[PDB]
């Protein structure tokens, strides 16, 4: 019944989907050819894998996500590698030449080949459902394919669908750190095109994963492996309450209406708790009330934005394992006492609990350690209003002599498109500056 | 299935397109008569960028190779790993250039542009995609200058939507060297600047200087210099080959690289290099790779970029690695030089990363740089320019193979206003 | 020591037959080696892709479905396939 | 001249030679120890001043 | 190590 | 259930406070790993829980930080024997180490430090349900041990505020040094960590060291016996959380009756019996001389001679077979006593309490099994004396401005030097004026 | 991890650290292939002070050698535990620096310091924590009172934070030594005491003196010498690469001595030495290595403490240290001698115990003393300085490379100030 889709687009997209994938395998109990160990007789008259995997007459769990990408290799590795009987053949959908870090060449010339195959493959998705959830565009807002053609994809299926929730992953660019010189240009020229389509837009900093991830798992050397491992887990305990049951249960409709007061403002971070490694995993209890104070430190949140300068508007604790009420009563009854998780003073009450209660699935291969109680922090703090007037001045700065702009005026959009993208982001940190005070 | 053509013109295109023919031979791993012979299909995947395959192993090269001497020609033909190249695509011109940018351009060139296009239009219906054309050349020569930029023209007057990688060689500045140095170096960059989307230069003294002072081996000789030659030449065009992480092809690095379109000449560079006795005494780490590339010995277009400023630069490590060490080096390079670099363009410093090493290396690292060191080159031709054109010394050779003074001077007008642009945007402040 | 197991004489004999416009070389060379798992056909990951999901039937016991995983008992009990 | 120069692989410890964030913020600055028991009789203290009259007294046992 | 002795 | 957090900073509070878990491991049976192998007899005890917290399994993590910015000592600690017990990021360590300077223990490397410290002590208490008290061990010797130190002082008496603070210091001897910038440190550290602290609980080096000489029988030991002396003596004082029985007291006892007025939170020490083995068969040891042993004036932590001055408080902390008929009858004749005397505002200048758990004994340590003991803690004016000689080195020392170039230089400004000069010069006039 | 690099100047600095890297290399345990043929896990601890790891388990030196002279690195390759130093380490000249500091300041040697600077930053850069620099050299020597200095200069001014501690061989009092000496020295700590933080002083005088008198040893040679002054190296650094009881590293020496911005002139000791005669007639205990450590006789460098007392004094002691009799001795010694000691500075003695001896003794004890009795060196330096100053012998050679007699006679007047300021200290009672 319960059923939601992913769009995995662009490098980092398809990479995130592939750990995705792979703790979804790994969870449900599906192997890699396809083909679970049992079916749906002898034993486990069970409709968890449902969410994400269509069966077939003959015990094949294809899944109901599309990996879209307009480059070759990155799906190529998924058709020749591991997970390649487990896909469909025209669900890995690859184009031509990839947009090469441009807005412009991903939403206007090399967009409008593959847009159209895309649609219709998802069209006949929605077609194989039998009342669908939503949407979870796995994407970045680095360049190219993320910014472009996903946003393009968006605004398609906003057009068609409508109602529909349209969930983003994006994996936004750091303070310090970028990858693409034109990521100042493409993240505006984006968020000019989520903010009007979206309904909330997960946000995930690299080095900020790369920090959580060497402080607390104690690696001294990560990667994207384990970036997107950690993802995968964060994903999972978001959508776990649909697969399976217990306690408080929140799906993807309670989560539009409990982190989006304003229609703009629509941007949660995330945070995962515990992020401890297996040998540092011994010499600490994992309760309740120190899994939701590491949550709610600065160190554990996953955009390098402090919380300590702004306030938390709508915060969402999904529990997850062998997590009891009380403990989750009290650990907020103790920040809410607290006065330094400065809460907006609009909104008394201020959490919104999920508690499920399938232990999180460790990964053979990864870092984290197998916990018996995970906790995931979506919060709607006003701290990321800093992120996005840096992000304006480092547009400014570019823009300011037209450096770069050659390639999007000679790709075939205009030039002007630039002024109302940064009229719409400074109108987003100036709704954000009203909305905090 | 994306496709790059690499079509040379002249010796020294010749020679370090020989070189890309070998080093990429037995990256793929082919022998010196065609047949597969590797030891892994992740060489055997994209094989198609640049071989065409035929009926048995063969997988000969496409190439239009364009020359004007038989024996050049000859000795890359008949050289070790390089007799895999079909017969089709041998146009070569039997008079010669005489080391004239104007005799290989008009005299001995235009008849030769419509065989060389047609031997291109051949190779490029045969392809899915023709991502891009690679034309390897000299600045100064005489075969692949002239020749070489008319090539550029008509490619781009009639594909006028592609990548046009010129990887160029220029010659040293001091000595003499040719005596028309700065008359065909004028012309042929004047042809690159509106007509070429990247460029690539390389300059002779500073591969013997990276060849003496840090890999040793006692005289530079020539076969380690175009050994680095072809290193770079493997090295930009490994994320659209090999698999891997983080990828960057020609395209993206031309919209990383390029703020304006008149400053796309690149400072190319190979940063794995260490001598003989060396070796075993020198750990190797990303953090050491780092300091390499960004060492100014291993600039191989001279021009110490300390007399300057970066406008952009992107690196492409080859290796299998922790990203976090590469954006921890990438960052504490800005932050800690952060004079040498350019205020207006926040994080100019650009990383794509492949899992697949060269041949023989751990990991490796080719570092590419749009900077305003290259200003002192330009203006150093420029100089020597006028300075032999105040007399008219060689003109009569120009003009009799059909130029002009009115070619001359724009060429040097342009030339001197590119000079312009790389001033004019060292000295820009942010706001 | 080697990074690729030894591979079957009969799909080099494969690959190495005529070209791959029409296929039947290195085009069928890749397709008979994509109908097998690349974990017989290496030691090492050499691409970073490929370490997602590397030996699962050696480092995982026997799979099982999820303990508190949700049920079919509204359309098991319920509706029913042939009738009166 | 003088070189450009990267960074290193420090080795890590508490001090901070590799995070992206150059200090250390903490969540809790002049807020240690709750004390949940004694808060929750502090809210009985405030909360039973706002009767309307003397204690509760319950009711009487068996007059046998 | 092989490549270095192939090296040398 | 009622508990305290250890700090452990500088080089001589680890290595006291590596004798002080040493000796809690020993007496709750806890093994080095974790583990508490106690299944013979005991079928349910928790006297750990004021030092250790269970953690699954049958695995205990004490509650302590090991922080000290040279890595060297905890870096032995860590590859020592003691590896599973503690927590991996309980034990922190710096990069460069502060170099007996109290601007790099407080100025400049402090200010990076210090955070994670801060948030290893939340962590700490918020694992905790009846915290009372924090165990403080740093030498006054300088660098690290009182930058740092005071530093720890100043923010966590923002962070926790009413919380009872108590230091372990080691503090310096009237005549044998090591350290040349000691004046000046100690100095430094006690202007800061005045105000904050609520006992103070000095001792020192040449002190222990004759105690040693003459009643541990010991000529050439190590600092091992030091350490393992200090942590008797901090077993003496918590072993009333641990183990109640008779008159009890915790630590706001002989916080709120040592200190008479808020600034003389200075109190002494004293162990008796120190006696070895060999001396202690031909003795009989009992309550009526075992005080006698502490209120001679050659047995103190520290040799200030307590003749040419009175005390104020002297609470005793008896443990073992101790029945409260001697404890009155030794206070009644060392009250009676001539030469001990007393303040002439303290009839009521002793608190006593017993317990009657034996104090344990460690293997390898000198100390004899002993079936009582007493740990004696004074708040005598003969601190004064060394208040006094303290503030003649440090006045010899800034009279003409010797070693003040690094302090000035690195962070820490001049005036600094004078507001320590007049806070020490006004605590001596304290001493006075509430002695008279 | 704290961490400190070595740089040699001259043949002087060049054998010194030959000796040292030697020393402690046996220390550690490492074979002069490079690989780790040890014992203990207590060596491979701290290994990173001294050893940058490279592929396999081979470790190499921190050492910068440089100076002017081919033939001190042919001599230290020729011998043994020279291989494991890096040859991208061997900056070196082929003139020598005429025993000038002139020459070695401004003259063909300083076109070199750019690359010996870039040496030093590629190794600092590549370190962790960078604790400091230690150079080697002799203050009335060639490159060493030249290059030295200039190393110096430099490396003080682009890393002014860390400390930058020098050894230096100064002249013995006696015979001549070298005829442009007392030029070299004024010239040398002149800049030395503008920029340093301290330094340990050897005398070639005296080290024949303790290696004639006290330790037996006929043929004196230079090689006991040097293992002498390699000791005094060892026992100074060991706090930083080995654990035990109470220690200070080079930081807690530098701020415990040196209580002014001026006056960081050092003049040390190693005290188990004793004659191998009387290795049986003489025992073990800290009772006498207290007397060996505070004797007239020891006092490595150059000074008799009687003429003088001692400001203060620092031991760092080596070994099972049941230390209350190290610290009672040396308050025994502070409370007898009290004559022979600074009374306006108290307690005036530090300890530094490690637990780890060097091999093959069970003991050991090195001195640092800021005695002052060292006036005499400054005084009949500048006394001979200002002789042939007025006489004008040999004064043209630093005019012809570049000094003047202006920056002469401040050198003359940083000399007698600093004596100055020293009488000023030495005749200053407690009140
Ligand atoms: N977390 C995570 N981020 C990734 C990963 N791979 C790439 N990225 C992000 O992607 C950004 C680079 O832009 P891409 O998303 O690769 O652009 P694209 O989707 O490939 O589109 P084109 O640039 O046109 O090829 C970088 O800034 C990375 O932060 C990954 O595996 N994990
Ligand atoms: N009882 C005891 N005292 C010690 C020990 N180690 C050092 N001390 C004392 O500490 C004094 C000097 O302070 P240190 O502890 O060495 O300095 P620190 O606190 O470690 O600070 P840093 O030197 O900067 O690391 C000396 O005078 C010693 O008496 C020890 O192991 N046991
Ligand atoms: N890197 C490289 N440079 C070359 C080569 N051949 C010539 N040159 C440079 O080009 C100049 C001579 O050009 P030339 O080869 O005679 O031009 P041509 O007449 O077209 O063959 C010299 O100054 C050389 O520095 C070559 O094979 N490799
Ligand atoms: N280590 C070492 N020191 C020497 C040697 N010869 C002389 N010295 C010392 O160095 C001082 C003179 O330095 P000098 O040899 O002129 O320095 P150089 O010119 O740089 O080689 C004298 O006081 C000697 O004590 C030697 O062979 N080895
Ligand atoms: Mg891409
Ligand atoms: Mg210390």
């Amino acid at each position: 019944m319960r059923e939601c889709i992913s769009i995995h687009v662009g490098q980092a997209g398809v990479q995130i989907g592939n750990a995705c994938w792979e703790l979804y395998c790994l969870e449900h109990g599906i192997q890699p050819d396809g083909q679970m160990p049992s079916d749906k007789t002898i034993g486990g008259g069970d409709d968890s894998f449902n969410t994400f995997f269509s069966e077939t007459g003959a015990g094949k769990h294809v899944p109901r996500a599309v990996f879209v990408d307009l480059e070759p290799t990155v799906v190529d590795e998924v058709r020749t590698g591991t997970y390649r009987q487990l896909f469909h053949p025209e669900q890995l959908i690859t184009g031509k030449e990839d947009a090469a870090n441009n807005y412009a060449r991903g939403h206007y010339t090399i967009g409008k080949e593959i847009v159209d195959l895309v649609l219709d493959r998802i069209r006949k998705l929605a077609d194989q459902c039998t009342g669908l959830q939503g949407f979870l565009i796995f994407h970045s807002f680095g360049g190219g394919t993320g910014s472009g053609f996903a946003s393009l994809l968006m605004e398609r299926l906003s057009v068609d669908y409508g109602k529909k929730s349209k969930l983003e992953f994006a994996i936004y660019p750091a303070p310090q750190i970028s990858t693409a010189v034109v990521e100042p240009y493409n993240t505006i020229l984006t968020t000019h095109t989520t903010l009007e389509h979206s309904d909330c837009a997960f946000m995930v900093d690299n080095e900020a994963i790369y920090d959580i991830c060497r402080r607390n798992l104690d690696i001294e050397r990560p990667t994207y492996t384990n970036l997107n491992r950690l993802i995968a887990q964060i994903v999972s305990s978001i959508t776990a309450s649909l697969r399976f049951d217990g306690a408080l249960n929140v799906d993807l409709t309670e989560f539009q209406t409990n982190l989006v007061p304003y229609p703009r403002i629509h941007f949660p971070l995330a945070t995962y708790a515990p992020v401890i490694s297996a040998e540092k995993a011994y010499h600490e209890q994992l309760s309740v009330a120190e899994i939701t104070n590491a949550c709610f430190e600065p160190a554990n949140q996953m955009v390098k934005c402090d919380p300590r300068h702004g306030k938390y508007m709508a915060c969402c604790m999904l529990y997850r394992g062998d997590v009891v009420p009380k403990d989750v009563n009290a650990a907020i009854a103790t920040i809410k006492t607290k006065r330094t998780i400065q809460f907006v003073d609009w909104c008394p009450t201020g959490f919104k609990v999920g508690i499920n209660y399938q232990p999180p699935t460790v990964v053979p291969g990864g870092d984290l350690a197998k916990v018996q109680r995970a906790v995931c922090m979506l919060s709607n703090t006003t701290a990321i209003a800093e992120a996005w007037a840096r992000l304006d001045h480092k547009f400014d700065l570019m823009y300011a002599k037209r450096a770069f702009v050659h390639w999007y005026v000679g790709e075939g959009m205009e030039e002007g498109e630039f002024s109302e993208a940064r009229e719409d982001l400074a109108a987003l940190e100036k709704d954000y500056e009203e909305v905090g005070v | 299935m994306r496709e790059i053509v690499h079509m040379q013109a002249g010796q020294c295109g010749n020679q370090i397109g020989a070189k890309f023919w070998e080093v990429i031979s037995d990256e793929h791993g082919i022998d010196p008569t065609g047949t597969y012979h590797g030891d892994s299909d992740l060489q055997l995947e994209r094989i198609n960028v640049y071989y065409n395959e035929a009926t048995g192993g063969k997988y000969v090269p496409r190439a239009v190779l364009v020359d004007l001497e038989p024996g050049t020609m000859d000795s890359v033909r008949s050289g070790p790993f390089g007799q895999i190249f079909r017969p089709d695509n041998f146009v070569f011109g039997q008079s010669g250039a005489g080391n004239n940018w104007a005799k290989g351009h008009y005299t001995e060139g235009a008849e030769l542009v419509d065989s060389v296009l047609d031997v291109v239009r051949k190779e490029a219906e045969s392809c899915d995609c023709l991502q891009g054309f690679q034309l390897t050349h000299s600045l100064g020569g005489g075969t692949g200058s002239g020749m070489g930029t008319l090539l550029i023209s008509k490619i781009r007057e009639e594909y006028p939507d592609r990548i046009m990688n010129t990887f160029s060689v220029v010659p040293s500045p001091k000595v003499s060297d040719t005596v028309v140095e700065p008359y065909n170096a004028t012309l042929s960059v004047h042809q690159l600047v509106e007509n070429t989307d990247e460029t690539y230069c390389i300059d002779n003294e500073a591969l013997y200087d990276i060849c003496f002072r840090t890999l040793k081996l006692t005289t530079p000789t020539y076969g380690d210099l175009n050994h680095l030659v072809s290193a770079t030449m493997s090295g930009v065009t490994t994320c659209l080959r090999f698999p891997g992480q983080l990828n960057a092809d020609l395209r993206k690095l031309a919209v990383n690289m390029v703020p304006f379109p008149r400053l796309h000449f690149f400072m190319p560079g190979f940063a794995p290099l260490t001598s003989r006795g060396s070796q075993q005494y020198r750990a190797l780490t990303v953090p050491e790779l780092t300091q390499q590339m960004f060492d100014a010995k291993n600039m191989m277009a001279a021009c110490d970029p300390r007399h300057g400023r970066y406008l952009t630069v992107a690196a492409i490590f080859r290796g299998r690695m922790s990203m976090k060490e590469v954006d921890e080096q990438m960052l504490n390079v800005q932050n800690k030089n952060s004079s040498y670099f350019v205020e207006w363009i926040p994080n100019n410093v650009k990383t794509a990363v492949c899992d697949i090493p060269p041949r023989g290396l751990k990991m490796s690292a080719t570092f590419i740089g749009n900077s305003t060191a290259i200003q002192e080159l330009f203006k150093r031709i420029s100089e020597q320019f006028t300075a032999m054109f105040r007399r008219k010394a060689f003109l009569h050779w120009y003009t009799g193979e059909g130029m002009d003074e009115m070619e001359f001077t724009e060429a040097e007008s342009n030339m001197n206003d590119l000079v312009s642009e790389y001033q004019q945007y060292q000295d820009a402040t942010a706001e | 020591l080697v990074e690729m197991r030894p591979v079957t004489s009969d799909v080099r004999e494969q690959l190495f037959k005529g070209f791959s416009k029409e296929g039947t070389g290195r085009y069928a060379y890749l397709q008979m080696r994509k109908l097998k798992k690349p974990e017989m056909k290496y030691e090492v990951p050499l691409t970073s892709s490929w370490e997602y999901g590397w030996r699962l039937n050696d480092v995982v016991k026997e799979f099982r479905a999820p303990t508190y995983g949700r049920s079919r008992i509204v359309k098991d009990s319920f509706f029913r396939t042939n009738g009166i | 001249s003088k070189q450009m120069l990267p960074g290193g692989s420090k080795v890590r410890s508490a001090l901070q030679a590799g995070y992206f964030d150059d200090k250390y913020t903490r969540v809790f600055e002049s807020e240690g120890y709750s004390d949940a028991v004694k808060r929750r009789r502090q809210d009985r203290l405030k909360e039973s001043k706002k009767n309307i009259g003397k204690a509760f007294l319950p009711s009487s046992g068996e007059k046998l | 190590l092989r490549a270095q002795q192939e090296a040398m």
